[PDB]
């Protein structure tokens, strides 16, 4: 439905793919069949950073931070097969894709901290 | 001559540069009490209250 022209500017082009209330459904793996995921996308909603240990070994937490790049963080495209092993268990493995963003977010204090968030 | 100890003097019955003079005494004490705020905030260090 939504095109690029459509999309361009709004933002959407970083938030991703959404299920209407609708689902809790089942999809029947059938084991004697070869399933791979065509489409796995990861969008970033909140970073936090463990305050560095304050040398006072007391339990150092996870703060929030602020974004300081923009909405440049989503990983999608990702691809590979979903392999059906023993056992009933899946495995994903990943292929390729856009699994990989530069992400900068300023510290509560004052710092920067740039990380590399990724799922390759 | 006037002293320099009492060259305010000139004030003693001119309620203009009085408030005037008054103004800017005010006007200094804010300047350094903002002042002194930002000399602070740009070396107060918070990362540990404790
Ligand atoms: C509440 C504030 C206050 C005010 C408004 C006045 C006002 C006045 N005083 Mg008084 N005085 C005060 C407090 C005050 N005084 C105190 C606490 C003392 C005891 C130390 C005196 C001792 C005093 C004497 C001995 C004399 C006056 C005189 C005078 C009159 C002329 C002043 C003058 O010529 O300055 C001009 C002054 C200078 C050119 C020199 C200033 C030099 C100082 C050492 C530098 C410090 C600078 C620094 C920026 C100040 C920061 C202030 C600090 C409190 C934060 C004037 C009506 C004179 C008078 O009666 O004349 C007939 C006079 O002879 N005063
Ligand atoms: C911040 C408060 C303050 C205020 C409101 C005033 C206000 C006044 N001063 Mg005073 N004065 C002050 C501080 C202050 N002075 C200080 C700290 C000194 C040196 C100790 C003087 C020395 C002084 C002299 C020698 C004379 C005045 C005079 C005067 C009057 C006329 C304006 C003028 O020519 O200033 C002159 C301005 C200065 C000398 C300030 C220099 C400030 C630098 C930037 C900081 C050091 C006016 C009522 C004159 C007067 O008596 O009028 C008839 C005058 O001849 N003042
Ligand atoms: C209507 C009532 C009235 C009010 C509310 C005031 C209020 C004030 N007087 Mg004034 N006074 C009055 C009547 C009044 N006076 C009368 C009838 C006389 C005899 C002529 C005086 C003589 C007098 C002298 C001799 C002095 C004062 C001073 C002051 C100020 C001292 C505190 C200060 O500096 O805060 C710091 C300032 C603030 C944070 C407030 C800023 C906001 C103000 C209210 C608005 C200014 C804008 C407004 C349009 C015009 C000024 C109005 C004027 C009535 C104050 C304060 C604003 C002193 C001064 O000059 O102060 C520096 C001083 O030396 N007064
Ligand atoms: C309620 C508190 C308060 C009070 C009562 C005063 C009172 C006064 N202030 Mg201060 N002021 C204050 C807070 C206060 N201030 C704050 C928070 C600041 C911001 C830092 C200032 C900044 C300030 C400035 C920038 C100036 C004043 C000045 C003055 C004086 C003006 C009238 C005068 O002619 O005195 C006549 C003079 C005196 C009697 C002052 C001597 C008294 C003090 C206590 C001595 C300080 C010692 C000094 C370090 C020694 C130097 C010696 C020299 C030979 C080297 C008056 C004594 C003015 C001044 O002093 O100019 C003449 C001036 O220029 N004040
Ligand atoms: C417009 C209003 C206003 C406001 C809301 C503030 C607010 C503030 N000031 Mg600023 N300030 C102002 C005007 C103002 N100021 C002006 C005009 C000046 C002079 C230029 C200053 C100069 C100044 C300085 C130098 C400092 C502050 C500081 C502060 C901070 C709190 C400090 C404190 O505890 O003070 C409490 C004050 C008092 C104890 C005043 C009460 C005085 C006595 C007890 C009463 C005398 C009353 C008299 C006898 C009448 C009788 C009373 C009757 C009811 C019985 C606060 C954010 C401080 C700060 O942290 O800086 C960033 C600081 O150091 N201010
Ligand atoms: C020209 C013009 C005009 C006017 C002007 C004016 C109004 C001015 C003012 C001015 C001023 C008003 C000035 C001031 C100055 C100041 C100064 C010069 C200061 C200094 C300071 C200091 C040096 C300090 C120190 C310190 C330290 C170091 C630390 C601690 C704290 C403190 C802060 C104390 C107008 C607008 C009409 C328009 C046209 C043009
Ligand atoms: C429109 C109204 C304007 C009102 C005035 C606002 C001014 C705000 C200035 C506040 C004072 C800042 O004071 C300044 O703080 C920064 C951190 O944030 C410090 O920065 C320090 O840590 C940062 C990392 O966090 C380093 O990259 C920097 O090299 C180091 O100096 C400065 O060394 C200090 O001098």
């Amino acid at each position: 439905t939504l095109t690029y022209d459509d999309i361009v500017g709004t933002g959407l082009a970083n938030k991703c793919p959404t299920l209407d209330d609708t689902a809790r459904g089942a999809y029947p793996i059938d084991s004697s069949q070869t399933y791979r995921i065509a489409r796995l996308c990861l969008q970033p909603t909140t970073f936090l950073v463990k305050e560095e240990p304050k040398n006072k070994r007391q339990e150092a937490e996870f703060v929030p931070t602020k974004l300081v790049t923009r909405e440049t963080t989503s990983l999608d495209q990702i691809q590979g097969e979903l392999k059906v092993n023993s056992d009933g268990s899946l495995t994903f493995v990943e292929e390729d894709g856009i699994d990989f963003q530069p992400v900068t977010v300023q510290m509560a204090g004052g710092e920067r901290i740039p990380l590399l968030f990724t799922v390759k | 001559g006037l002293p320099w100890y009492r060259v305010h003097t000139v004030l003693i019955n001119d309620p203009g540069r009085l408030i005037a003079a008054h103004l800017m005494h005010t006007a200094l004490v804010a300047g350094w009490a903002g002042s002194m705020a930002l000399y602070e905030l740009a070396t107060f260090d918070p990362s540990d209250p404790v």
